[PDB]
């Protein structure tokens, strides 16, 4: 038994849930009035996970209606002679005991695309669900509600009008929606003061719903064995996050303030991709919006993707993380038709900045040789020459660009239309030697006798990596004054 | 530097549903079906 | 019910299949000392949205027929061979009853062209029907009506004198069209003052029918959206300008396929190849029995090729928005597939619904990928990249004159293109676009300045006079550095 | 007629096949005219489950009877 | 190709047999690089994945014989880029040129291609022509 | 003959099969000549199903397993 | 090494997932003097190809977990 | 076992599946085995057909309303 | 021997059914120029003829004694 | 199986020449058996020990008892190479004048070492293709240690220092699927079934 106070963060597409489900079936006189019809088909998609199957529940038990429920993998596993009778079952029962809800959830194991890889049944069932639908709406109490994983495999035929024409996007929280089910979850778990809920939420940053029952309830299973309250941070060492091998990975927290100097980056990046996605007010009669490319050039490990990670946590979007070498090329026309779809995700994730390294290959790939692969590298390009502009106002996406040659750029991807901010990343000087050391031996527990300016004198043309590597001698041979501690 | 494609091709099934031997029907009206509550079914006697 | 005043917009394709159904039945009396048989099939086909089962369910409650329905997906068994059973069991039921009339919606689902499958069922499938509308002696009885999306992906069969001729193709209502379905959808709601329909088809390019009824149901729930709960809520011009920006036309299977909303003065400068494409399609279509009494066939296609950024996006799209004709938008790589065999088959599908959609403007980007004047790098393999090029230097050649087809290039590289793909006939004008000079260079920024308020204190040439061999697109990069530094403090 | 047949259950199109000959020479002269024998008898590489099978070698044996003028 | 399998050579046995049998017929043969470039040189196809494609262009030569009206024409742009085994003898043993047109035929080629238009006779069409060495009858 | 074992089902024709050498037994000396084997017994191989193993099978084990001199 | 096209820098990210389920593992790749050598030297198109393989490894060695004892 | 109850009817191996956490549930404290977790729920990549979610579904349904004693 | 895969052996397997159940027979290939481009060259001081018809060629041909006249 | 062919073929090639007790077989019906045979397994490798001796070929004797002195003392008892450490040798070479009569000092091998013989052909390496040049080779050798005793032949043993960096987009298993391996199966024995 459920209810509205079990779930948050999606609390904005909660509301106008409670308008589309909740109120054409208590108030169904004032469609009357108005004169259209009330909806019929409304479907939610998402990561599997974040409350799917329990937010149709919620609203289920807080209406008193009659709750149908037909499953994906159940009924669509017959042998193609049940399944229609069983749709024609599920909405003649509806009807009888009206109002009633119909939720239904893995639609994609249904509803499939037609593809060139032919050979299923994926027919008969959906058929019958199509001319099902699109009937019975003389002014009858019933609701059809779907749920699926991939909402872009469906078949497009069910998004067309009439049969599900209103679509929610519950995805993954935020750092306040993550804080809410916190709460929720630890309502009748006897904890002391010593837990933090704020902290506890921020050091989780992509955690779905689902995992935070699964944390709340490793941590207290070790707080029993230890009898024959700070257990929450050894739940995070030993249990996986979920979506673990996606490209969604954001297990390094550095922020802003871990990584120091280059002060003529972080307000040059701070102008292109924080304006347009938190002010476009002013974007929309002042030119066009969007600052999407920029690129990165300079000297080996001078601070590049060390501040990749860091502007993904700053306004907490989604970081797609491509290596230089992802152009798999197992053939001759799928390593130009692999770099699309991901352009597609970070369209309907967007705003999602996207890495790259090392992708510019049209001027080696001239015209009328002999010396060339077979068709990567040299028409990957032309699809690299019509893919990166595909802009759209409702979206403003941005991708970011790191590499260390700058003396191989294309003639034809140094444009406006493709990345055009370079900006050269220098060396640290001896202003910036200190506030990048500094902020990485925070968590060290040091003496504060030894100043870092010996360093950045004994240091005049190390870069930041190789400074890196003296915070960790130097942390390297604490460990071994540790060692040579506890044995005496 | 080069590349193999081949595709597939199938073939779903076929059907005949044939069923009911001869002596599993004459082994199933040799039976009973159950009678309600009171609906005795009778012996009788005679030819002295 | 449904009747023939629920749906207008088509009153060209009402009137013409009136005839079919009507005279047969009730005036059968004009086939007799004529010689001549009435036909059965009327063929149907258009994209998703226009009405295809409206228009089948409307003609069938105004005359009272006996109306019957065969579903696609529905009927296609793998058990016996059931559907070559049922299909002749859903025509000897019509043929119990006169008149009657039968309507197979998805035509192209129940037994389609054998280019792919060759061997299943469907062969039987589709001979089952031939000989079933063949064999339909019983005159002015049945008529059968069919409803498809896609005219070439059947088989080719069909197409024939007996069983499927009169084709028609259900169009897009844009001459008006649009108001006479707003007229329908918005009659039962109550209305205001303000609001006008006449200031809403002007501006819904393409609205084949479906989303024009999702469009004022969504301005319905703006309406109910302020109301935190005796009524009197009405519609307001607000609503129908609410639910442009916040619904999406149908555009969900391509991005953008009309136009990216520009004009003829968006390029900078070059006023020269705006005369010039006043001799593209924009020229024959209003009058194209010139060519006919000049006795030759007008221009193919012209080429272009020069330094990137210099307009081969903002042009090419331009020539869908000065006409407004069937553009489409396909990129370079994209074009080519995976699959060895669909190598050229891929520029055919695009090919023939350039001749289908006519008018159209189609466009190229990056050829390249797709001209390789090598023909294949090395080879050895399980295809080769040699059927991309070869086979569309041959089908553009294969066109009709009068179908309004032609090309347009965008390239970087003059030297990986083909001479024959530069050959006339085919790609006629060789034409370089040129660098912009002094004198070109200052409407480049006015392309922008037009849509923003410029302070007149701010000299137009002063930041022009900056370029001294520039491109058209480093202008772009001047007023998107200035949309970042103009604002500075409102945060 | 070609797709007419091979459409029935529990294998009899054999027995309308076997019917269809036997019947004919009963009231001699006849003409079995086949039509649609495409749809009937494919190649043995496009062979589609077992009762295309079935009907092809049936064609072939009754085919051979008529031997007897 | 547009079949992967079985309609690469089916889609011409019906073009072969038939010419014998429907003669007269003319069968016109183009796009020669498109057909047996890679399958039939060195390196030729490792796989067996579309080398059934110079096999039946082969053995329905020896099989075809001379008894009925049967004419095949074999046109390009690129002639070494064919099978050499295209070419056997026996087969291909005329070998027709067709060269550029020099001053004296390009003159005739405005003269033909101008044909449904009302031309004025009172210009000169050998002007057009004579400042035409290296433009062929496309330019 | 061939094709009139396949025009049947896999029940029937491999009892029409035994009862042929069961005759031929008694009636010492006797020729039981079968024809058409390509279409009882095709390349299995090529085609690896159901039917291609199974009169081929039954014939295997009576072929190679009746002993009477 | 890379064969066909682009064979080699799936066939080295797909022992970085065993390396950490199965943990403690180690990888120890040797006789690096066919890879470390290319940087800015050789630009034929096998130069071509060494710059499309020695980023795999570059990028995998900063973009490997390094809490899984690698 | 994994492939052998699976490898009975969808109905049989259901009433295999339901007599067996019923009986578990009066004998408690009860532990029920169970093998080759892969033969019944392999990955999504390729395996396409819809014949192994069925037995799955209700494995993870069976599994929530034992939440007492 | 330049038909579809699986046929393009069983041609030769015709010529030694004729060696054992049509004897005698006589067997000739000509214009040997023309399969080295099927067959393969040697290069260097290791190589060899990687073909897929003289598997079936060359164990075949020197396993048949004088008696079945090859 | 094929000697039962034999028996019967040859016996009934002497039916046909006597009607045309009278009956008696001689050896030209078995003649007759012998240029009528059918060899049927040909495409397996040889498993049969022969018995060739060393005196076939003359001189080399120097080279014969320093093979004598390696591998056919611990066929018999190995307690030599565990008395002080030692491990069994895994390659031999020859090398010199190509062709002069080695695969016949590869037959006799296998008999003062009382074990049988593997003749795997030179060119193979190469001939054989992308699964062939390494499956093939380590199907016979799991089936040498069930053979156990045994020896195996290898020839053309000079493609290590020209078939090393296989990065051509045109050869399979011929050019980089042999020296990938060659450094793995020559140590992939178990020093227990003496490969
Ligand atoms: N607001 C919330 N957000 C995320 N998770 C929640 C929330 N409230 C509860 N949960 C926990 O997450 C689980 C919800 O998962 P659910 O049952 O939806 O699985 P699912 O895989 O999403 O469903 P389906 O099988 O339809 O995909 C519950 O078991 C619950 O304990
Ligand atoms: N502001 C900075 N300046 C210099 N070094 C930094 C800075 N911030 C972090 N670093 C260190 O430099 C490393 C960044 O390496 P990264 O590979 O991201 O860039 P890179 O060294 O330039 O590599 P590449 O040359 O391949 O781009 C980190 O490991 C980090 O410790
Ligand atoms: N006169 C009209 N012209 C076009 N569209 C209309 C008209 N009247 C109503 N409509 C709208 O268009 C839709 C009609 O689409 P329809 O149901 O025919 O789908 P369809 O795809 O054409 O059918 P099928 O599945 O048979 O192809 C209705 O939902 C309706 O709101
Ligand atoms: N008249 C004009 N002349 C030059 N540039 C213009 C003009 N009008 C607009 N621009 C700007 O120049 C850019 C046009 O660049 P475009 O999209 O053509 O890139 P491109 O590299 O030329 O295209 P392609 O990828 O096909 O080579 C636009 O982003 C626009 O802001």
């Amino acid at each position: 038994e459920v209810g509205y106070d079990d779930i948050g963060g999606c609390r904005k597409q909660m509301a106008q849930i409670r308008e589309m489900v909740e109120l054409p079936l208590r108030h169904p006189q004032l469609f009357k009035a108005i004169g259209i019809k009330p909806p019929r088909g409304v479907l939610m998609y998402g990561p599997p996970g974040t409350g799917k199957t329990l937010m149709a529940r919620a609203v289920a038990n807080e209406t008193g209606a009659f709750f149908f429920l037909i499953n994906g993998p159940e009924v669509m596993s017959k042998m193609a002679g049940e399944s229609e009778s069983n749709l024609r079952k599920a909405f003649e029962e509806a009807e009888k005991n009206a109002p009633a809800i119909i939720f239904i959830d893995e639609i994609d194991s249904i509803a499939p695309k037609r593809d060139k890889t032919n050979g299923e049944v994926e027919r008969r069932v959906v058929s019958q669900l199509l001319t099902l639908m699109d009937g019975m709406k003389a002014r009858s109490n019933v609701v059809v509600i779907a749920a699926t994983n991939r909402p872009n495999s469906i078949d497009p035929a069910l998004r067309r009008f009439g049969r599900f024409d209103r679509e929610v996007d519950i995805g993954i929280p935020d750092a306040t929606g993550r804080l809410e089910v916190l709460r929720i979850h630890t309502k009748n778990m006897k904890l002391a003061d010593d837990v933090d809920l704020e902290a506890l939420a921020a050091e989780t940053h992509g955690y779905v719903g689902a995992d935070i029952a699964s944390l709340c309830s490793e941590a207290a299973m070790q707080q029993i064995r230890e009898k024959m309250m700070d257990n929450f941070r050894f739940a995070l060492g030993n249990s996986n996050p979920s979506a673990l091998r996606e490209t969604v990975v954001e297990s390094v927290n550095v922020t802003w303030d871990d990584v120091g100097g280059l002060d003529e980056i972080k307000e040059e990046l701070k102008e292109t991709v924080e304006y347009p996605v938190l002010h476009p007010d002013q974007y929309t009669k002042f030119g066009l919006s969007p600052s999407k490319g920029v690129l990165f050039y300079g000297p080996p490990g001078t601070g590049k993707t060390l501040l990749a990670k860091a502007v993904a946590t700053e306004v907490s979007a989604n970081f797609i993380s491509v290596k230089g070498p992802e152009l798999l090329s197992m053939w001759y026309g799928e390593s130009e038709s692999n770099i699309r779809d991901i352009f597609d995700k970070a369209r309907a994730a967007a705003p999602t900045v996207v890495f790259l390294d090392q992708l510019d290959s049209i001027a080696k790939a001239r015209g009328g040789s002999l010396g060339d692969a077979g068709g990567a590298s040299d028409r990957v390009v032309n699809q690299l020459l019509t893919e990166m502009d595909g802009m759209n106002a409702k979206k403003n996406v941005f991708v970011i660009g790191a590499t260390n040659r700058p003396d191989q750029i294309d003639p034809a991807i140094l444009r406006p239309g493709r990345l055009d901010q370079l900006i050269y990343v220098p060396l640290p000087d001896e202003n910036a030697r200190l506030s990048i050391l500094n902020a990485q031996l925070r968590k060290t527990p040091l003496e504060p006798g030894l100043e870092l300016t010996a360093i950045a004198k004994a240091t005049q043309g190390f870069s930041g990596a190789d400074l890196l590597y003296i915070v960790q001698r130097a942390a390297k041979y604490a460990i071994k004054d540790s060692i040579e501690a506890h044995r005496q | 530097q080069i590349f193999v494609k081949t595709l597939t091709g199938k073939t779903i099934t076929l059907e005949v549903e044939s069923s009911d031997t001869i002596d599993n029907v004459k082994s199933k009206i040799q039976d009973k079906e159950g009678i309600p509550p009171d609906q005795q079914r009778l012996i009788f006697a005679g030819k002295q | 019910e449904v009747g023939y005043d629920d749906i207008g917009g088509c009153r060209k394709q009402m009137a013409q299949i009136r005839e079919m159904v009507e005279l047969p039945l009730r005036h059968p009396q004009l086939f007799k000392a004529i010689g001549i048989k009435p036909p059965r099939g009327v063929l149907m086909y258009g994209p998703p949205g226009t009405g295809k089962t409206l228009m089948a369910r409307a003609v069938a409650n105004e005359t009272g027929a006996f109306f019957f329905l065969i579903n696609g997906p529905e009927v296609m068994s793998k058990m016996a061979g059931e559907s070559e059973s049922n299909l002749r069991k859903a025509f000897e039921e019509a043929e119990k009853n006169a008149p009657a009339i039968i309507f197979i919606d998805e035509i192209d689902s129940i037994a389609p062209k054998r280019d792919k499958t060759n061997g299943e069922v469907e062969r039987r499938v589709v001979s089952q029907l031939l000989t079933l509308m063949d064999g339909m002696k019983a005159r002015s009885n049945v008529v059968v009506i069919a409803a498809t999306n896609r005219p070439n992906s059947i088989d080719p069969a069909l197409r024939r004198f007996g069983r499927f001729d009169r084709e028609v193709d259900i169009g897009i209502p844009d001459a008006t069209g649009r108001l006479e379905v707003l007229r329908i959808h918005t009659k039962n709601m109550k209305l205001a003052d303000d609001v006008d329909l006449e200031a809403l088809a002007a501006e819904t390019h393409g609205y084949v029918g479906a989303d024009i009824a999702s469009l004022c149901s969504e301005a319905a729930m703006q309406q109910i959206r302020e109301k935190m709960d005796l009524d009197s809520l009405g519609v307001t011009m607000d609503n129908f300008r609410f639910a442009l920006g916040n619904s999406n036309p149908s555009a969900l299977r391509e991005t953008v396929v009309e136009s990216v909303n520009v004009t003829w003065d968006d390029v900078g400068g070059l006023d020269e190849i705006k005369e010039e494409l006043k001799e593209t399609v924009e020229y024959p279509v209003l009058h194209p029995d010139q060519y006919t009494k000049f006795g030759l066939s007008p221009s193919k296609g012209v080429l272009f090729y020069g330094p990137p950024g210099t307009g081969k996006t903002l042009l090419a799209k331009a020539v869908a928005t000065e006409v407004s004709a069937n553009f489409i938008s396909v990129k370079g790589p994209e074009l080519l597939s995976m699959w060895y065999g669909e190598s050229e088959s891929n520029i055919r599908d695009i090919f023939d619904k350039a001749r289908a959609a006519a008018p159209t403007v189609v466009f190229l980007d990056q050829l390249d990928s797709i001209a390789k004047a090598r023909g294949g790098s090395l080879g050895d393999a399980g295809g080769a990249s040699d059927r991309v090029v070869n086979q569309l230097l041959t089908e553009m050649d294969g066109m009709n004159a009068k179908k309004n087809v032609f090309v347009i290039g965008a390239t970087n590289r003059p030297d990986q293109i083909d001479p024959a793909i530069l050959r006339p006939g085919r790609l006629d004008q060789l034409i370089y676009v040129p660098l912009p000079d002094e004198n070109a260079r200052l409407s480049i920024l006015n392309a922008q300045l037009r849509k923003t308020p410029l302070e007149p204190g701010l000299e137009l040439t002063a930041i022009a006079k900056a370029t001294q061999g520039f491109s058209g697109a480093d202008l772009l990069y001047i007023v998107q550095r200035a949309a970042k530094y103009a604002i500075k403090d409102s945060i």
